[PDB]
Order: C-alpha cells, then sequence, then structure tokens
C-alpha cells in the first residue's frame, strides 16, 4: 500500500526525439525501454452481492489489476531484429497494428493492484492515490491459471491493454514515464494513444501517516513541473476521470 | 638502472587504475537500476582493491608452504604418488 | 572540434561585425570628403555621390543578413553527456597501457 | 580613428579567441568569488561518471 | 526575447538614418539662410547662442553614433555567445590480457 503522488501530461510525437534529448540533459541518465500487459477484472454479475450494506455504504464494488511483462520477442516483427534494442523503435511503433495479438494473449491466461479515487479538495497540488498491492509468484493443481482463478475469488475478464515506452529514474525517487497504449480485442489492436505519448511523472511514498515526506515529496514534483515550464504543460488529471468502481464507467486513457 | 621490479609496480599500478574503473562501474549500474535505492557504498563490500592482489600473493604463499610440506611428508616418504593440480570455476 | 554550422554561423557573424567596422570607416571618410566639398573645390565632387552611394549599401545589407541570422535562431530551436561515456573511455586507455607494458618489444 | 583603432584592437583579440578555443564538454558561464563577473567555466570531474 | 532585439535592433536602424539625415541638413544650411519671402523659417536671434546650438548638434550626433554603433556590436557578439552555450546536443582479447597479465605478475612476485 502506497500513497502515490503523480502528475500528468501528453505530447505529440514530432516532438518526441527533442524531447528525449532534453530529458538527459537534465536527468544526467540515459532513458530505459520497458513494456508490460495488464488485464482488468470486475465482480461477477451473475452473484447477487448483497453484503454491500446499502443503508451504510461501507465499502462498494472495485477493479482489479493484474500485471506481467512481456518478451520483446513476442513484439518484434520479422522486419526489426536488425535494429538494436533501444529506445528508437518506439519511432516506428505509430500503426494501429501490432505482432501481439488476441490469441497470444489469450494462450497467456503477476501483479495484483486495487485503487481508489483520489483524495477530495480543491487544495491538493498532486493527484495523491492510494494502492493496495500484493504479488503472485505461483501456483499449482487441476485448474492453475490465472483466468480460473480470478473466476475462483469471484471476478471475471473485461478487457485489456498494452502498455510500451520509456523510463527515466531522476534524483529523489522520481519516476518519469512515457507510454504509448494499445487497446486489444479479438476485433483487432487499437491505438488510443493515436499519434503522441502520454507522459506521468510520479513518486511513492510508502506510509500515509508521515507528512515531513510527503511534504518533500510534493516538493521535489512542483520543482520538477517548474523545470519544464514553455516545453510541456504538467497538470493534475480530472479527480472523476481516475474514479474505476464498477457502478459508474469511464477509463482514463 | 632498470630493476626487475619496476614492471611489476606498474602493472600494480595499471590494476589499481582498473579495479577503480570497475567500481565506478558499478556505482553507475546499481544507480540506473534503481532510484530508490541510497548509493552509500560499504567498506566491507563494495571498496575492492587491494584484497584481490594481496589474495593472490597470499594465496600463491600458502599454494607453495603446502607443496613443501606435501612434498616432505608424502612425496619423500611414500614413492610414486601421482600429484595434479586443478583450478574450479 | 564543433560542428560545422556553428563554424559558418560564426564566420557569418564575423563578417558581420567587419561589415559594421567598413561602414564605419566609410563614415569617417564622407566625413572627411565633406569638409573640402564645404571648402569649394569640385574635383572631388563625383567622389562623393560614389561614398554616399557605398555607405548606404553598406548599412542597409548587413542589417539584412543580421536579420537573416535572428531569423535563423528561429527556427534553429528544437535542432554531463560525455561522463556517461567518460569512464569507458579510460577504461580503453588504461589497458591499451597495459598493452604496450605487457609487450616488452613495443617498448622502444 | 579612436574607434577604428580600439575596434581593430578588440577583432584583433575577437580572432585570437576564436581561433584558440577548441570543442561534448561542459561548459557555462560562472561568477566568480572575489570578481564578481561572468566567466567561461568546464566541468572534468567524475562527478557524472 | 529574440523578438525584443528585431524590434530594438529595428529602432537602432530608424534612428540611425533620422540622426544621418539630421546632421545632413545641419551641416549643409549650417550656411544661415536669409529668405525676404515669409515661408523660410530659419532664425538666428542671438549671434554666439547659434555656435552654441551648432556644437549641440555635433555633440548629440557623435554621442548618438557612437552608442547605436557599440550597442549593435554587443548584440551581436550576445547573439554568438548564445549560438555557443544554448544549443544543447573485443572482450575475449581483454580476457586473454588480463590471464598473462596475472599470469606474468605471479611468476614475478
Amino acid at each position: 500500500m502506497v500513497q502515490q503522488l503523480s502528475l500528468f501530461g501528453s505530447i505529440g510525437d514530432d516532438g518526441y526525439d527533442l524531447l528525449i534529448s532534453t530529458l538527459t540533459t537534465i536527468s544526467g541518465n540515459p532513458p530505459l525501454l520497458y513494456n508490460s500487459l495488464c488485464t482488468v477484472w470486475k465482480p461477477n454479475p451473475s452473484y447477487d452481492v448483497e453484503n454491500v450494506n446499502s443503508r451504510n455504504q461501507l465499502v462498494e464494488p472495485n477493479r482489479i489489476k493484474l500485471s506481467k511483462e512481456v518478451p520483446f520477442s513476442y513484439l518484434i516483427d520479422e522486419t526489426m531484429m536488425d535494429k538494436p534494442l533501444n529506445f528508437r523503435i518506439l519511432k516506428s511503433f505509430t500503426n494501429d497494428k501490432i505482432p501481439l495479438n488476441y490469441a497470444m494473449t489469450r494462450n497467456i491466461l503477476w501483479s495484483l493492484q486495487i485503487s481508489d479515487i483520489p483524495a477530495a479538495g480543491n487544495n491538493r497540488s498532486v493527484s495523491m492515490q492510494t494502492i493496495a498491492e500484493t504479488i503472485i509468484l505461483s501456483s499449482a493443481g487441476k485448474n492453475s491459471s490465472v483466468s480460473s482463478l480470478m473466476n475462483g475469488l469471484g471476478y471475471v475478464f473485461e478487457f485489456q491493454y498494452l502498455t510500451i515506452g520509456v523510463k527515466f529514474f531522476m534524483k529523489h525517487g522520481l519516476i518519469l514515464e512515457l507510454q504509448k497504449i494499445w487497446q486489444i480485442e479479438e476485433a483487432g489492436n487499437s491505438q488510443i494513444t493515436s499519434g503522441g505519448f502520454l507522459l506521468k511523472a510520479y513518486i511513492n511514498v510508502s506510509r500515509g501517516t508521515d507528512i515531513d515526506r510527503i511534504n518533500y515529496t510534493e516538493t521535489a514534483l512542483m520543482n520538477l513541473k517548474k523545470e519544464l515550464q514553455g516545453y510541456i504543460e504538467l497538470s493534475v488529471p480530472d479527480r472523476q476521470s481516475m474514479d474505476s468502481r464498477v457502478a459508474h464507467g469511464n477509463i482514463l486513457i | 638502472l632498470p630493476k626487475i621490479n619496476d614492471k611489476r609496480a606498474n602493472l600494480m599500478l595499471v590494476m589499481l587504475r582498473l579495479l577503480l574503473v570497475v567500481i565506478f562501474k558499478k556505482t553507475l549500474r546499481s544507480r540506473i537500476s534503481s532510484p530508490h535505492g541510497l548509493i552509500n557504498l560499504n567498506v566491507d563490500d563494495d571498496i575492492l582493491i587491494i584484497r584481490p592482489i594481496l589474495g593472490k600473493v597470499r594465496f600463491a604463499n600458502y599454494k607453495l608452504l603446502l607443496k613443501k610440506i606435501i612434498k616432505d611428508y608424502v612425496l619423500d616418504i611414500v614413492p610414486g604418488s601421482s600429484i595434479t593440480e586443478t583450478e574450479v570455476e | 572540434m564543433q560542428p560545422p554550422y556553428i563554424q559558418e554561423r560564426l564566420k557569418s557573424l564575423n563578417d558581420i561585425e567587419t561589415q559594421l567596422c567598413s561602414m564605419l570607416q566609410e563614415a569617417s571618410q564622407v566625413t572627411f570628403i565633406f569638409g573640402e566639398l564645404k571648402r569649394g573645390n569640385e574635383s572631388v565632387k563625383p567622389q562623393f555621390e560614389n561614398h554616399v552611394k557605398q555607405f548606404y549599401e553598406r548599412l542597409d545589407k548587413s542589417t539584412t543578413q543580421l536579420r537573416k541570422e535572428i531569423q535563423l535562431l528561429d527556427e534553429n530551436v528544437g535542432t554531463n553527456k560525455k561522463a556517461l561515456g567518460q569512464d569507458t573511455e579510460k577504461m580503453e586507455e588504461q589497458l591499451d597501457l597495459l598493452s604496450a607494458i605487457l609487450d616488452p618489444s613495443k617498448s622502444k | 580613428n579612436k574607434l577604428s583603432s580600439i575596434l581593430q584592437n578588440e577583432h584583433d583579440y575577437w580572432n585570437k579567441i576564436m581561433q584558440s578555443i577548441s570543442n561534448k564538454d561542459v561548459i557555462f558561464k560562472i561568477r566568480d568569488r572575489t570578481s564578481g563577473q561572468k566567466l567561461l567555466a568546464i566541468k572534468y570531474g567524475y562527478e557524472d561518471s | 526575447m529574440s523578438n525584443q532585439a528585431l524590434y530594438e535592433k529595428l529602432e537602432q536602424t530608424r534612428t540611425i538614418l533620422s540622426v544621418k539625415l539630421a546632421e545632413l541638413i545641419n551641416m549643409t544650411t549650417i550656411a544661415d539662410r536669409n529668405d525676404d519671402d515669409e515661408g523660410s523659417f530659419a532664425q538666428e536671434n542671438s549671434e554666439l547662442a547659434v555656435a552654441t546650438t551648432s556644437v549641440m548638434m555635433v555633440n548629440n550626433q557623435t554621442m548618438q553614433l557612437i552608442k547605436n554603433v557599440q550597442d549593435l556590436l554587443i548584440l551581436t557578439r550576445s547573439i554568438k555567445e548564445k549560438w555557443l552555450l544554448n544549443q544543447i546536443p573485443d572482450e575475449k582479447q581483454i580476457e586473454e590480457l588480463l590471464d598473462n597479465c596475472i599470469e606474468t605478475f605471479v611468476a614475478e612476485k
């Protein structure tokens, strides 16, 4: 469980290369390639959860995220082994098509994660969100599989998507991510972040009670934002967009 | 006048510089690997400069001493003993 | 050494201030000639037109070229890093020295 | 005349500076502690290595 | 920023042109003009203050020309400084090399 303090933004791919150089001028570090695959699961509507205390609202149903890393050998087509595995490959990832299709992901079926809507009030300068996390290491039995496990808990699959981007590690534990997101269905693959990169700068705090640390984290994030003034505008997203409860449906992408 | 061990001292200096460079590379790799990890070098673990050279020299000395001991107590006493020397990675 | 683009940029700038110096010098000669023109000898009258014309054409195109340079500044935007490899190159040279130490036939 | 003589003197020093300086290197301007003016400085340490 | 420098050089050039025309007309009609017609407007009322106004013109044109030229030169150097500063930009053989080095040291130690 962490308090994640975050700021968001977006950029057009035209400046992409330039942006990268500037980051290396500041951090002093080179970018590192990465990828991931997230699957979202929701409580089964076939089961009537009368246990939701309607007269008191002790709790509301929520959605579970399962993440995993996928090797690049599934994301590189027959035209791309010649180039080395570095960040420049992202320049060729502008098409809505991608080597990883629905059948391979179905064949695949980790990190389990749950979150809450950010803190209310208009006196917050950065998006503060609470995250509860655990890890699944292995399994066994006659039906050892992620799908069977989540159906045993009482959850069913809803959708999935694939993230590819680069990471920058700066001082004080600040992490800056440049991402491209591909939604995947049997109908096909569609790039929601079409013609651009999604930028997200964030820090993690282990204990929410410590307030000196939280103040330091906010100071670092606002200093970073004030450093990038004039190039990219980093902003607090909409509090109602980062809500992932089942009752109301929307997805920040 | 060129002495016998001048090349020895030059080699010592060269490997000391190489070990310092290796230390720097290890530091940079650890820094890039993860942001949270505070980069505070441990004298017992990270700093390895004189340890390899001193270990090699003293290991050679002990190898010679045990060779002499085995020769005196086994080779000189029990004829026909066959000795094979190996290194294990 | 610097990349060539900066080299011709600095050459153009140097040409700019040399042209400015030439403009100042020509101002000096035109001020000189006007004195004797006011004195009353008409022999150097034809030279006056040439001096004035060259002075004005030196004043104009210099500013024009400087304007072009400042314009180049407009589109040139968007177009310790060495440390990231610095240790590496140091590493390389050190081993090279060892090679020179390792081979006694090359120490001459 | 005075302006031309002085001015060509600083072009002489200017050309000396331009053709004496080589280049990758971390170069910036700093304010001297004693003088207080702006001077060119180069970072050559292993701090970032 | 750069647009401000553009504008500043603009008044720099127009001021050069205007002061040039002013000193030209002043020195050309420095010979005082007497015309009986009322249309002409040239007055020399107090004798020596005429020379005072003349040296006034001299000092003004000198100071303004020198200042403008020096400002332009400083501007050019500033541009060049901005140009310079702001524009942000086998293993196996080593294995036998170190093996020979270490065995040589062991033999020589």
